[PDB]
Parts: C-alpha cells; structure tokens; sequence
C-alpha cells in the first residue's frame, strides 16, 4: 500500500492483539511480551470517528409528494417526473459509490501511515543503538530489560545511556 | 544475540469485504453499512397532531362525502391519506383534481363558513340519492345542495346567489354541475328550457352547460356530478347565476396553515417518532442513503439503486 | 565503491492530463473518458424493430394511407422519422403529445372491431380526395365518415356502443367534422342543431361541429379533429349523435413496452447498440459523451466537454534534451 | 510529489527501460547492467487496471424521450425540461471533471509510492553494508559482483555474509 | 556540543478553522471563502441594451395598456419586469397567460405590424372606457379597437376581418372578447341578436360567445374583456367572423431574437457589469457557490444551503 | 498527519519565519541562523494556486426563469419545480461540502509531504556526518561554519570532505 507498512514490510497482523490497533512485541533475557500503543491507535480511531460523524447524516430539507401513490398522474408531467427522478437517482447512486470508494482508499492508507509513523518514532528514538531487520523489528545491540522496553514504548528511552555498549556490539569499537 | 522490539498491527480471523478506488474485493478489519435496507412498518406519529383519514379522500373533506363526516373540519400538522379512499359517492370527478388534493394535503387544517344561499318555493333544495347513504337513508354531499324543480317537468327558476368573503384570508369554494343521463330526466328535474350556469368573481369567470348523454351505470346511475373550484380572495364576492344543473355550496372551506401530507399503507404508532415516511411506513435511520423507495416525504436519506455499500472502519486485514 | 541505482521508466513524448493541482501534468500514458464519435446509423441487431418511414405514430391508430403497412404488429423498438404524415384531411388531435408518447412507449398494436353499424338513412362510406388510397378517394381506414344519405335531410339520431370484452384497456379514437360553411353543414347533416355525446364509466364529453370561416388547406376549409380515451376492461362507451361524428370501425390495444427513437439515420442490422440519438447510435464503453443531451436507452452521461483524459501511468520525467 | 521519488530525488526516468515501470541499474568492477522489477511494476499496473474497471462503465438505467425532436413541446413544461436538463448536465460535467482530476492525482502519487516502496525494500535489505547517495542509488561497501547484484534484485541478498567487510570499508 | 541544523515550517498567531474529511475543526494558516454571501442591491446593466418596464407588464406591451405606451416596440438583450406591473386597465385576463409572458420575457424585442382592419358605417370602432385613461380622457388599449353598434340598441352587423401574414416570420395576433355586465348593456352595445365570434386560420380555430352574467365591480366595472392569442404562420390568413363582442386588433406583434428576462425590485446601475441576477439585485462574485437565493437567472454560482465553506490555502497551523 | 512531520515529529511551526513556508534554523560557533527554503515553499504554493484556479469558477451555462417572482404559478408544475430545485440544491450543497473537505485534507497532507521531502533531502545529504534527534534536527558531528550550513541549504554539501572528522566524533575515538 501507499505507506508500505501494513500489507507491506509488516508481513501480517496480530490476531492476538485485542486491546489496540498498533503495538509492540519484544524479546529479551527475561522473556517475551506484548503491549498496545495508545497514541497511534487513538490517532487512527479519532480520524475514522471524524469520517463517520460527517458521512452518517441526512439533509434537513423537507420534501413533499410529487407522485400520487393511490391515483393516476398526468402522462406528460409524469414522464418528466420519471426522467427527473431517475436522473437524480443516478447522480446519488454515483455519488454514494464514489464517496465510499474514495473514503475506503483513504481510510486504509491513513491506517498504513499511522503504522509507519509509529515505526519512524521508534527508529529515531533508538538512534545508533539498534538496526532494522526489514520486517518491522529493531534488533537492539544492548541488554534491554522490561524497564528498558517500557521506556521505548513510553517514549522515554535515552539512547546516550546505552550508546557505548551498543557501538561496541554493532561495530567492535571502543572509545 | 541482540534483544528485539517488533512493531505490528492487529488483525481478525474473518475480515469484511469493501470496495476501494483500485480494488473491488479489499478485506478490512471492520466496516459499516451506509445504505439503509430496513423500514419500520408503522407510521411513527409521536409528537405530531395527526389525522388519519381512513376511507375519506381529501377532496371528500371539502364537499362532505359521508365517509368524511368526521373530517369536515379540524387542525393537524400531518394528514394521512389511504388507498381506495372515497371522494365521490355519486358518479363523477373534479376538474383540476390533482392541484386541489395537493393543496389539501399541504394544509394544516380546514374550517367551514356558511354561504347563506337560499332558494324559492318552486326549488327543492334537498335532493338526495341512493349513492350517498347517511344515517340509514338517501342523502347527499353535506357541504352542497342538489337543487331541482319541486314540480316535475316545470322550468327551474332563474336564480342568483352571492358569497362574500368577509374574512382576512382566502377561502376555497366548490360547486358541482349535474349532467343528466337523458332528455326525459333533464326535463323532469329542470324543465324543457335551455340550461346555463355562470360563475363570476373579481378573479374568476366561467360558464357551464349540463350535457345530456347516454352513459353506462356506475353504482346503478348514468347521471354524473362534476365538481369545480376556485379561491375567493379576502373582501371579494363570487356570484352564481343558474336555471338548473347547479349543485350549490352551502359552505365554503378555509385551509389553515401548513402540514405534511402522507400517502401510506402502514398502521399508525403513537409511541415512536419519525421525520421520513413512505408507502410502507417510517424510516428512522441515521444512514445517508436508502434503497426502500424513490418516493418518500419529509426529511429523508437519499434513494440509491444499491443493495449494500460498506464503509471501512478499520485497516487492511492481514491474517496470520 | 560498487553501486545499485533504483529508477523508473519514461517516454520521450508524454500525454497531458489535468490533476487537482496542475492543468498541464505530463504522464507516460492516458486514455479518453468522453466519447466524441457516433455511428451515423441506427444499429438494430438483436431488435425486432419497426421503421415507420413516412407514417406518423398517430396515423397507425386512425389508419392514414401512409400507415397502411403499420396498422398492427409487434416490436421492441419503434423508429419515427421527420415530416411523418398523421392527417391526410386537414385537422389535429386533441392531447396529441400524450397520445404519441403512449404509442412510442408501446411494444405493438392490435386492432379490435367496434361492430358499429348504421341504418339506411346514413351513408357510412364518406370519402375525400385529401385521403387517397389505391388511386381513389378514400378515408382513414379505422374510421367512417357518416353523412345523410339524402343531401339536405336531417341526419338521424343515432346510438353506437362499444363494449371492451378484453382483459386489457383499449384505446378508442373518434373525429368531429367541422364543415367549411352553413350550406355544406346543411348538405351533409341537415338544418338541425348538431350534438355528439360520448360517455363511458370513466369518461364524458360533448362536441358540436363549428362552421366559422377559415382558410383552405390544400383547397379545403373543412377540419376533422380527433379525440381519444381509454376504455377499461368490461366497460362500454356510448356515442350518441345526429351528424358530425367520424366514428371508429376499430379500436386499438397497445401491447407491452418498447423503445421509441426519433432519428433520420438509416437502419443497420449488422451491428448492435443500447443508446440512440437524432444523429444515430452511440456504441461505447466510456462513462461520458459529448454528442447530445437528448439520448434514449442505456447511455453514457452527457457532459459539456471536448475531452477528459484519465492517466494510466506515472509522471513522465524525460531525459534532458539539448 | 507526495512520496518524493518520481520527479523528486530520482532526477529523471529511464527511456531505455522498456520491459518494466520500475527497475535497477548497477555498476561494479566487472561492468554495468539494467533490469526491470516485476513486483513493483505489477503492483502499479494492477491498481490502474482496478481504476479502469471501476470508471469505464455506464449506468443500467433506461431513459425514454421527454423532448420531441420533430414536433413542438408545450412552452411551460419545455422551459422546465430545459432548466432541468441543463442543471443535470452541469452536475455531470462537474462530477466528470472532479473524478478524473482526483483519480489522476491519486494515480501519479500511487506510482510515486511504489517507486519509494521498492527503494525502501532495497535499503532495508542492504542494512549496514551500503549508504544512500541521495539520487536513488546505494553505494555498496563490499565487492558485489553480478551474482551479488542479482541477489539484491531477487530479494535474496543476505547482509550478514558481507557485514564484516562492509563495516571495515565504511569506517576506514 | 555538536553543531545543529533544524528543519521546520512557518506558523501564524491567528489561524483559520476549516473542515476536512476527518476533522470538523482543523486549524490552518490561511483559508478562503467558496460561498458568496453578499449581493449588490442594484441591477448591473453595463454592456447591455436593456429595457426597464417599470409599471408596464410584458403582456401590456402587446395590447397597449396606457402604462406601456413607451414600450409598444423596441429591441433589447435584457428585459426587466417589476412588481405590481399593470397588464389590464379594463377588468379581465388572458387565456394561456403564463406561456405568453414567458415568450415576451425570452425575446430580444417587439415589432408591430398593422392589421389593416376597416369597418363599415354601422360600426363604431372608437369605443373607450374610464378604466383605460390617457391624459385625463377615456381611452382604450392602443393595439385594439372596441367595436360597438353605431346606433344604440341596433343589431351589430355580421362582419368579417382578415389578416394575412405577408412576412417570412410568424406573427403573434391578440384579440379580446367583451363579456357584458347585463342584458340591457349587451342589447345597447350589440343588439338583441345571439352573439358569436369565430376565429380561423390554417393552424388554429376557435369560437367565442359573449356571456352576460352578474359579477362584482372591479374599479366600478362588472364587464370583462378576456384576451386570446395565436401565432399566424408566414403566408397564412386568419379570419375573424363576428356580430358583436369582438375587441379587434389594429396591429399584430413580432418577437425579435432572444434576451434575458429579469424579475427584480432593484434599481438600474449602468456603471457596473454582471452575468447573474436575482430579486434583490446582482451577483458579481468569482466564487463557485452562493447562499443568496435558489431563484437566479443568467450565468450564476450554484445555490447551496450553507453560510460558509472555507477552503484551506495553507498548512496546519501549529503555534509556539 | 499522513507524512508524520507537520503536527508530528516537528513539535511546532515558526512564527518568526515570514519569508517562506519551510526552512532551516541552525547553530554553530559563528552564530544562530534562519533561512527559508525556496523550492519546497514554491512547490506548496504552486499546488494550492492550481487548486484555486480549478475551484474558484462558475459554469458558463445561461439559465432562464422557471418561477415567477411577482405572479401566481400552476399548482402541479410549481410542486415539481420546487421538488426539482430542492433536489438540485441538496446535490450541490453535498458536492460543495465534499469538495472542500477532500481538498482541505489533501492540502494539509500535501504540505506535510513537502516538509518531509525537505527533511529527507537533508538527511541523505549529511550521510554519515550527522544523526537525527527525532525532533526534525540533525546533530552534525564536525565543525560546520556558515559556508558549511549554506552548502547544506544549497545542496552543495560534500559529505566526503568532513567524513573522517565526523566518524571520529560519532564513535568517540578522536585522538
Ligand atoms: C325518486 C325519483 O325522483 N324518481 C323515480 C326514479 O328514481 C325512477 O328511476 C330510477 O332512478 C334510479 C336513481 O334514483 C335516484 C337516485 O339517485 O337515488 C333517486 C333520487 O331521488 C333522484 N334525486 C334527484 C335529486 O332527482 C336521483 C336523480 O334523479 C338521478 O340520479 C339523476 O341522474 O335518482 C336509478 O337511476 C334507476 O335505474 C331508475 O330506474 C323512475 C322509474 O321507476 O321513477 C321516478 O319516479
Ligand atoms: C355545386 C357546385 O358548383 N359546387 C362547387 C364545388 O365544386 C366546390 O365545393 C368544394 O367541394 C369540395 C368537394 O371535395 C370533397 C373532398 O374533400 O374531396 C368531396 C367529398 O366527396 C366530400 N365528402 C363528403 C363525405 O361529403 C367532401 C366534404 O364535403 C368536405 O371535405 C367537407 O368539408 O368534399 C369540398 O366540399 C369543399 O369544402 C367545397 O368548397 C367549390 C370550390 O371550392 O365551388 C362550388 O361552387
Ligand atoms: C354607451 C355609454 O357610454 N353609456 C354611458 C353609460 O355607460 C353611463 O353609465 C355608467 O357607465 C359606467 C361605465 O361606462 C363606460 C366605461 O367603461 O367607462 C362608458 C364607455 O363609453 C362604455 N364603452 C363602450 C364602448 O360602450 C363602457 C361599456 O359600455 C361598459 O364598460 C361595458 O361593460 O362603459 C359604469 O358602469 C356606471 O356604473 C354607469 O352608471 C351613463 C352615464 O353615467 O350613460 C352613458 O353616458
Ligand atoms: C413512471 O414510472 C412508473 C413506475 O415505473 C410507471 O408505472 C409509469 O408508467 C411511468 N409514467 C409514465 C407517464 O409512463
Ligand atoms: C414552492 O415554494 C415556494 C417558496 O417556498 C412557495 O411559495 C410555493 O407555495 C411552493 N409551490 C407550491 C405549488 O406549493
Ligand atoms: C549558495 O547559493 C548562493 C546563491 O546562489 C551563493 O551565492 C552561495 O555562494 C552558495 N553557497 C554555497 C556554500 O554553496
């Protein structure tokens, strides 16, 4: 898709993640874990709620009858009414189809963008302490326990704390 | 050897199919319908001073057909017309009928005002018919009078009657013309003289002649009574001059305010509210579109020729 | 060092398209969305069609000589031509536009005998030089011109009744003759006051021949005007008359539905189409067209636009040219 | 453009590449070469095909004539028909113009995104063994012969084999 | 410690709120209006050969009502009709009036052609009325003649008048039928005989009978003159046969070209130009939409049910 | 937003940048700098100007009156005209609302993309001589004076010139 993450470099979604739209899975010495990301999830949900608020509505214009349900209509006027009503129905049917097709394209691509934005936030946070594997994971070149993993998820990870250790493991370089 | 943090997104076992600009079968995690397919099979009349006409046709309210006896006057914000409703107990029709019905169905009430028309001793003003039964006997349209010669065969006298609108709003006046089935019948009711009816106001002028002609019986009757109408402006007079054949008004109508006219087959429900109505009932949807009918009234979703149109409410579904 | 370079294709000569932000955006390829060309012919393959030629639709019901081969039939498509003949004798039909549209929406016409017969004092074989058939004076094939057998004598008070014995509604037509003068009126129908009454369960009207001075149309100041109604299943329609009625010998039944086309373009049975206009047929897969807003059938939508190019490729970024 | 590659950091297109929409050129000690990329090309083409299937179509509604070509119409109803038809034409002309303008914008940007997605795939494959030059190329810091170049194009390049060599050259 | 380069974008102190697909209150750096809310209270007539009818009703131009004396002929590209304009000085109306008014308001001019009608010694063709005053004197419609019997009470003669269209374009002919207020009046003007007017061309015919009927006074007059019209094709004749009650044309009309009919109360302004007009004046906007009125004429922005629709002309505003 | 820069990783806009839409701030030994980027600014402005040229216009169709201002109209024809006009008004109101909502979404996201494309241009220029701080800035690991900063803005910066100095500082192995 447009932003290359969902149905892209992320191989598949997680059916086990039920508490959010986007999130993290980690692996360290203590074991494995999973957690949803609130900010990216809510960013996507708020945008879809906004679309629904705009789309799920009717006009306030009051229309009256121009066609008798239980009686005959004039033939000349009736053909004009039939042409006009069918022309109006073709317009609304077309507009409905285009609305939902365009909105669906944008919704899918928006969701893709929020996945990428989270990935990009984490990449920049980790700085020179990690490398991308190409599948949506970061290989972290220092011991990163549950508290360290939490700091990455909470956006409080300080790269300077682990930089010396990480560069030694990545590049075999001592200061 | 390195520790790992993996970014991901959710998925579901069974996704929903939607259409996009580039793909007719795109699977997403969730979607919602935008075209309403369901209707409530009642007329939701809560918060409305409504009138269900039943077997009374709107025009019958003005002329006083027996079916309309409970609907000669009143007020309403919503008027409900039913299928096969009765306007004409005696065989006939109204000239400019569609415009008249529309005007009544746009109104918010009817009041009635006496014309004050009187007739000399050689006129029988209480003509009745088997076609219009009321209270176990031959009757006639309640708001009109069938005028005939009291003595059979005698010439109906030249008569002139005037209705003045003394109100500050326009009134609607209706009258009929009787069209006999034969010369003998015409002679018996109105005499051998040439018949003519003229009607004249400051805004209206017309003349009418009873047409004698053989016709099939409708409810045992080859005669016809056709109705005509016009508006009488505030302060204006309307003058009827006639010598046989006029079905004369005893009252005129005043249409009051505005209301919503509904033609529907659905029963009334006073416990629920609605803004949108059609032949089959009420549409209380929040959705922008509907596929129930192109014929609706009120504040409605737009009709589309589509069974379903699903709006994505989630990302692409990529299952494990 | 060694290197790998990513890139995309281009063409020397791109195609211009319009975007949201650019009226002159160059792309590698594009395709048209507005149809500009029409086939100058009525594409009638897979259609049981009827080309009326010089027969006007109303002429099929009354039986004008030009319509002799179109008195009955079935069709899914009916083609009307310019300057088509409805009336041989000077006159017109009341509510003619509604009648023509009813015929042009139909899928065929059947004819049913009225069974109208007349006494010895009526000449039912009135003809005119205006309506020629087989080199002789004739009349509308579905109607009869009734006059007094003896010139000057009063046309007798006559009653004729058509019963619809069918399960579908029938279209009945009749005429009223309006003579050129009082003397002519007297010759045909006598000196009496004339009156034609028509009455069914759903229809009622009365007519009187008028003799007021009017100019000649192909040498005739007389007029025959036509009137029509629908007779419901099981109902009867009664004509009461004493001179001036042009009475029906048959009534019509319109059968099913069909597509009415108004065009001067010639028929072509080797090709198919679902969309037609005055100038011919529109056979296109494209969503829009700029040929005419007046079309019939299943058509692309009319737009006031010469061209709308849809991009079928990326932005064209050609190599540098000196 | 939206994704910054086509008419962006890629200076221009390749008129010589006739067997694909996106692709590779390389330069090593052995020589040069060019090859198209199938997956990215097919991704773009399939999306454009999907648009054409959606757009190139007319409604199933059957319309009949309300204006007589060869005879006169009523003056009051004729003016209402003229007003209505012209209003409907203005709506369809506007909708057609907006449809094609919007679709063209999206087609161009979609094509741009597929160029970028290929570029990003290659970047992540090469990992710490290459550096971006800013013009759509990657400078590879180990000897990468024709078989090595093919493995990049085929998505079978394993960075770990060349990492030690590449990091030595990158740092010195 | 290290040197730094930072990428950024501008912001403004006072942003503008716009609506997006996902946000009803998105703040941007700038935006511009797409719906015009203001109108000029003038009819902008620069570059137009226009006719302001003032007190003259379009139909009055053809029959020659005194209010229309300066509008009997002319050419124009724009015709302006005003409220309460006068068509009929004498009480009455025109049959098929709406179609006639629209024909005139679609035209680009009117030419008048003499009928050449003459009358014998037993006709007085100079009938006038206090309803149609000119310069303090009883007068009549300029383009017609009220024919009465020269000798009061005598039978109006059986008369013929024929107009031939000698032009290559169709001509619009009008005539009136007088409907007297009483039998005594009818007898005085036309005699005791039965009255009949027939009109006949190759494409048209009709007959008329003056009706004597009681009706209210309009400006002190219970009589009526009703107007009728048809088109006489090139080379055709139209024959009037009459014996009392015809109001005969002294001229016929030819509508020239096409023009824009405007109905408005706003004054003329020759200094400025416009392509779009409504009841309240002119709309000179470059914007695609407007919320002034759904009833407009000319080349106009489309009416929408919205006060404002702001189009973003800048990025998201993110202040410091 | 879609591209993650404006109202994203860039914390806020600069009210003091009045000569352009996008640009650079810098800090070195010589001083503090600010300059607008012409190419990205003009790219955004040209696209918005293009939208305005397409949107700010009316149709050339000449409409005439079908409703009398000062006189009565027929009941049934008047009801059909009222139905038709209100239906057309609902279509145009909807089309106008959708147009401007769609265009505004695209304008905002287009502006976001131009910011990101400028950021990406600078990232690739600097190559291995700088690191991203996650807030839209690059920490440059060599002395980068005013001419050096100007070369970055001009796209004439030569990473090879400074690479040795930068890598020694980045790896913390400067003798
Ligand atoms: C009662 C009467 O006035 N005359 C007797 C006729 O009724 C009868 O002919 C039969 O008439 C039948 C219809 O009868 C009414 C009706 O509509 O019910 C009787 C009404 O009183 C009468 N009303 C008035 C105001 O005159 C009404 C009216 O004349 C007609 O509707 C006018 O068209 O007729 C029905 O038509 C039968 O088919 C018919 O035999 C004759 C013959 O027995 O005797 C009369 O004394
Ligand atoms: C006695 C004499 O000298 N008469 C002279 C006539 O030769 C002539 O009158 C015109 O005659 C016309 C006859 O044409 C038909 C027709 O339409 O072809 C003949 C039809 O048989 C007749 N049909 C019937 C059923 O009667 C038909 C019919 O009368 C009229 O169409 C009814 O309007 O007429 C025709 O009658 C003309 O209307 C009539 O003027 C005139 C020269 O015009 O001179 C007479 O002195
Ligand atoms: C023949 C004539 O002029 N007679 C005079 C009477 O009409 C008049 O009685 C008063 O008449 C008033 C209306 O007068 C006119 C009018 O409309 O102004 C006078 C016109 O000359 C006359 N025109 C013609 C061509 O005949 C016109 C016309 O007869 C009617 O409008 C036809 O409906 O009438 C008004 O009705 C008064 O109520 C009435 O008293 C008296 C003088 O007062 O005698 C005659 O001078
Ligand atoms: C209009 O459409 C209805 C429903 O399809 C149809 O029954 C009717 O015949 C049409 N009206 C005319 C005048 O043909
Ligand atoms: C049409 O709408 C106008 C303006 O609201 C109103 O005055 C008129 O009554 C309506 N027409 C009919 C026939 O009800
Ligand atoms: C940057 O560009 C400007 C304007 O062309 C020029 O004067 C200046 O010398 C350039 N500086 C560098 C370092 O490229």
């Amino acid at each position: 898709g447009l932003f290359g993450a969902i149905a892209g470099f992320i191989e598949n979604g997680w059916e086990g993640m039920v508490d959010g739209w986007y999130g993290f899975r980690h692996q360290n010495a203590q074991g494995t874990g999973q957690a949803a990301d609130y900010k990216s999830t809510q960013a996507a949900i708020d945008q879809i709620t906004g679309k629904l608020n705009r789309i799920i509505k009717k006009t306030n214009t009051e229309f009256e009858s121009i066609e008798s349900e239980f009686s005959e209509i004039d033939h000349q006027i009736g053909n004009v009414i039939n042409w006009t009503k069918d022309s109006i129905t073709d317009i609304w049917t077309y507009q409905a189809e285009l609305l939902v097709a365009m909105e669906n394209q944008h919704t899918i691509d928006m969701a893709d963008s929020e996945m990428l934005n989270l990935y990009e936030r984490v990449r920049k946070q980790l700085r020179q302490n990690a490398e991308e594997d190409g599948k949506g994971c970061f290989e972290i070149y220092h011991a990163c326990d549950d508290s360290c993993m939490e700091s990455i998820r909470n956006n409080t990870y300080n790269h300077s704390q682990y930089r010396e250790e990480a560069l030694l493991n990545r590049l075999n370089i001592n200061p | 050897d390195p520790d790992k943090i993996c970014l991901g997104h959710h998925a579901v076992a069974n996704g929903t199919i939607v259409k996009t600009l580039t793909n007719e079968q795109e699977e997403v995690t969730n979607a919602t319908e935008t075209v309403e397919s369901t209707s409530l099979n009642r007329l939701c009349m809560k918060g409305r001073n409504h009138k269900d006409l039943g077997n009374c046709h709107p025009i019958g309210m003005l002329i006083g057909t027996p079916a309309c006896d409970l609907h000669l006057t009143g007020t309403w914000d919503t008027l409900i017309e039913r299928k096969n409703a009765i306007a004409y107990c005696y065989p006939g029709a109204t000239v400019n009928e569609k415009a008249l019905r529309q005007k009544i169905m746009e109104s918010g009430g009817i009041s009635k005002i006496n014309t004050g028309f009187t007739y000399g001793s050689s006129i029988n003003s209480a003509g009745t018919t088997k076609a219009c039964m009321r209270n176990g006997g031959n009757s006639f349209y309640a708001e009109l009078k069938w005028l005939v010669s009291k003595n059979k065969g005698q010439n109906f006298p030249q008569t002139t009657n005037t209705y003045r609108n003394a109100d500050t709003a326009e009134h609607l006046i209706m009258w009929g013309i009787h069209h006999p089935s034969s010369t003998q019948e015409k002679n018996d009711l109105y005499g051998t003289q040439s018949l003519s009816i003229s009607v004249g106001s400051s805004t209206y002028k017309n003349s009418f002649v009873p047409v004698v002609g053989a016709r099939p019986q409708v409810n045992g009757l080859s005669g016809r009574i056709d109705f005509h109408w016009t508006l009488v402006q505030p302060g204006d007079k309307i003058i009827f001059s006639h010598n046989g054949g006029l079905i004369a008004p005893s009252r005129v109508s005043k249409l009051i305010g505005r209301g919503l006219g509904i033609q529907s087959e659905a029963p009334i429900d006073n416990s629920c509210e609605s803004k949108c109505f059609w032949r089959g009932g009420s549409i209380n949807t929040r959705l922008p579109f509907q596929n129930l009918s192109p014929r609706t009234v009120g504040q409605c979703p737009k009709y589309v020729n589509k069974k379903s149109l699903m709006l994505a409410t989630g990302m692409r579904n990529v299952p494990e």
